[PDB]
């Protein structure tokens, strides 16, 4: 429960620090 | 895995790309697929399918999964293929749906071994023996061909699978795995009161009790003649089925399922986690075949 | 919730949140899922993902619940991670179902005990009589198949 | 339901489980040493099998 | 197996050779003689069936 509890936690903060720092509007065609 | 037999398991992935292979063939073969994907401004030779090789797998397992695509054939002879992959996949989870409702329900359980002869082959199961008892003194005079392959195996291992006693041969098969021989009325007497063991086989020697009686007794023949009036009417019947009778066992007790924890299902966790570790592996294959491109 | 263990139930849900953290990651680490959303007129470099974090649990709650989304993957290292999600989908549903399809018809195969025949072979549901009563006496009396083992 | 009635039904197995079908019928020799044992009998079911 | 009969060979009443075979036959049930000559007869002809 808790290695996994922990790899999940670690995966969800690096979605969020792709979410906010890739523009993902118009730029960086094939980057991140 | 188990509601379907490891033959269809692999004739179902056959069919799954060899109906996404057909799929591909058939759409390329159909003038009706061809179109134009720019229906706003009209036409300017942008004549395009939209089935590619990845795109039928993704058709096939797609669908497979009940999941559905975005695909979605066209053409009378794609939709004849999508027509009859749909009923496919219906009659395949039904029948998985249905085969594990038919497990969960009724537990219906198999010992490894039914013989002697199935127990000759047997290395994880040990044999054993009461030490210098009627028992193994049987497997040391026996010359048939498998009693001799038993007696192979407890001679070498000796104080390992050959017990002391009775008491505690039965207090090792009740522990560790185990498969200990013995007398024919005494396991008809454990397991009536012990209802979680069991007899597996059948009478491999044939002894027999008797009165003894003095060197030329006169109460041999009266006592035949007795034991033999006694055994007709039924009374060595009556006797025998009131001491081995024991506490009376239960044989049904099918609980309700004792719900899937992660020793039932959980080889599913294994797979998922597999696929995602070679989604990365793909992924950065992808990465540097495009930068190839780009180089 | 009874036909799946409370460890099931967790393992699901935390598998829900982490195939779409994955799914998230892996579509902007690939560089066929950037495209442009407008096919009508050409290229003004209008490069873009479809993949927001937003989506992503859509997709992966979308399709844990047998009803997809719109998103639809396009890329070989995401439709893997489609690709196993769903078949991680099937053997939940069709295994809750199946465990269902169990609880049901095992009480409803069951019946009270009815009788003594039916108290003759219960362990669990015990007798009792009043001892040296006139109850206790037939018991020890009776000769008739069941009472004897009653009697046992 | 088709699947699991195949696998709650039990082939027969025993003279117990015998003397409750009466769809599959019993047999014996007539006048034999077979048929004089459950004419004699008094165990509980074998009178079941003689009736 | 539901009786328990079981065969003999017959002598006359009081005859010398019903206790020198008596000891004969424990000799040959012993030594696995009984089991050599009924795996010879009732062996058959070896069925396959499984399955
Ligand atoms: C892309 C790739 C496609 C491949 C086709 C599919 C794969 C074909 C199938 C292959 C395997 C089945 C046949 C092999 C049998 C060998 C037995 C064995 O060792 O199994 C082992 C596990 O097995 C696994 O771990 C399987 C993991 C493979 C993950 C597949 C993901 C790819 C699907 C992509 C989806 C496509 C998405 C759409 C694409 C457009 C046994 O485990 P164990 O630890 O030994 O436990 C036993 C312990 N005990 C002995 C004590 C009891
Ligand atoms: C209902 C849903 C619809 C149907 C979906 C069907 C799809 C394919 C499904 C299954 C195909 C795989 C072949 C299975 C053959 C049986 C192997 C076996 O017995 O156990 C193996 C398990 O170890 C494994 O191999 C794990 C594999 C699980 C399935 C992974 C498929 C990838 C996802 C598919 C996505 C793309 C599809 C493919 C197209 C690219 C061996 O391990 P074991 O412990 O040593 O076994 C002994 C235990 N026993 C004695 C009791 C047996
Ligand atoms: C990019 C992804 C990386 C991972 C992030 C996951 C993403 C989020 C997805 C899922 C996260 C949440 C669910 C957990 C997933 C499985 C773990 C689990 O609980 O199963 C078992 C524990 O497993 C063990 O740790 C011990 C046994 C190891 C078996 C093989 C490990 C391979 C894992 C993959 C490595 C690569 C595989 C090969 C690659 C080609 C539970 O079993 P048990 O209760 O202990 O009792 C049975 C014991 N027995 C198993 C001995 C019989
Ligand atoms: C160590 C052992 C582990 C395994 C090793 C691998 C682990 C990683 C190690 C190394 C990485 C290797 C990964 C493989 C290549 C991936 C890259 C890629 O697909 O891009 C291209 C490669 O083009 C090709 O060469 C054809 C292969 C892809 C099409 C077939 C898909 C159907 C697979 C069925 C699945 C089941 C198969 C049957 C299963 C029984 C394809 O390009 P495209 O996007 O299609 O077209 C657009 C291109 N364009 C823009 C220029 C026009
Ligand atoms: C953004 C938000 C995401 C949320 C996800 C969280 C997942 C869930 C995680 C954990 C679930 C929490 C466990 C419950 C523990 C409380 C126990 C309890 O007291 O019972 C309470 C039950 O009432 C509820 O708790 C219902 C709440 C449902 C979960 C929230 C909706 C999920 C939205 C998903 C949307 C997807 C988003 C899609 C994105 C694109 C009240 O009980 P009672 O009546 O007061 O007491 C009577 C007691 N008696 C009956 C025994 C007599
Ligand atoms: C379901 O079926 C399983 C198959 O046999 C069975 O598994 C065995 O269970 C027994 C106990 O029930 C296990 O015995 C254990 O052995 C370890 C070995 O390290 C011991 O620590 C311990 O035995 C002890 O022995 C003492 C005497 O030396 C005794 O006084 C102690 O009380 C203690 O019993 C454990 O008992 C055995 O290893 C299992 N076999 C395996 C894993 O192959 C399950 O019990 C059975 N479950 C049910 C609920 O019926
Ligand atoms: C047969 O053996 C099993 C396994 O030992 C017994 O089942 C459980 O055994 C554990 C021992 O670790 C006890 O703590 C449980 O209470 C037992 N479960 C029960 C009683 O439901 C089982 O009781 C044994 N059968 C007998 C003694 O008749």
């Amino acid at each position: 429960i808790g290695v996994t509890s922990g790899i999940v936690l670690v995966l969800l903060i690096i979605s969020i620090l792709v979410q906010v720092k890739q523009p993902r509007k118009k730029v960086m065609a094939c980057k991140t | 895995l188990n509601p379907l037999s490891p033959d269809i398991w692999m004739y179902v992935l056959l069919a799954c790309l060899g109906v996404s292979c057909v799929l591909f063939v058939i759409a390329r073969f159909s003038p009706y697929e061809w179109y134009n994907p720019h229906p706003c401004n009209p036409d300017s030779d942008v004549v395009e399918n939209n089935f590619t090789l990845l795109n039928s797998f993704w058709f096939g397992v797609g669908a497979l999964m009940q999941q559905g695509s975005e695909l979605m054939p066209k053409a009378l002879s794609t939709r004849i293929v999508g027509g009859i992959w749909w009923f496919f996949t219906l009659i395949i989870i039904s029948s998985y749906t249905a085969n594990l409702a038919a497990f969960l329900t009724v537990e219906r359980m198999e010992s490894p071994i039914d013989s002697a002869d199935d127990l000759a082959k047997q290395t994880k199961i040990e044999y054993g023996a009461v030490e210098d008892g009627a028992t193994m003194t049987f497997f040391k005079k026996s010359k048939i061909s498998t009693y001799d392959k038993m007696w192979a195996f407890m001679s070498s291992r000796r104080q390992s699978v050959l017990v002391k006693s009775n008491e505690e041969g039965i207090q090792r098969v009740l522990t560790s795995d185990y498969a200990f021989l013995m007398e024919s009325t005494t396991i008809e007497f454990v397991t009536q009161r012990n209802c979680n063991l069991t007899q597996i086989g059948g009478l491999i020697d044939s002894k027999g009790y008797g009165v003894g009686t003095p060197m030329g007794s006169p109460y041999r023949d009266k006592i035949t003649i007795a034991i033999l009036q006694l055994q007709e009417e039924g009374k060595l019947h009556m006797m025998k089925e009131k001491w081995w009778r024991g506490n009376g066992c239960p044989e049904e007790e099918s609980k309700e399922a004792s719900a899937l924890g992660v020793q039932n299902i959980g080889g599913i966790f294994i797979v998922l986690a597999a696929g995602l570790v070679l989604s990365v592996f793909v992924a950065v294959g992808e990465f540097l075949y495009k930068s190839k491109k780009n180089a």
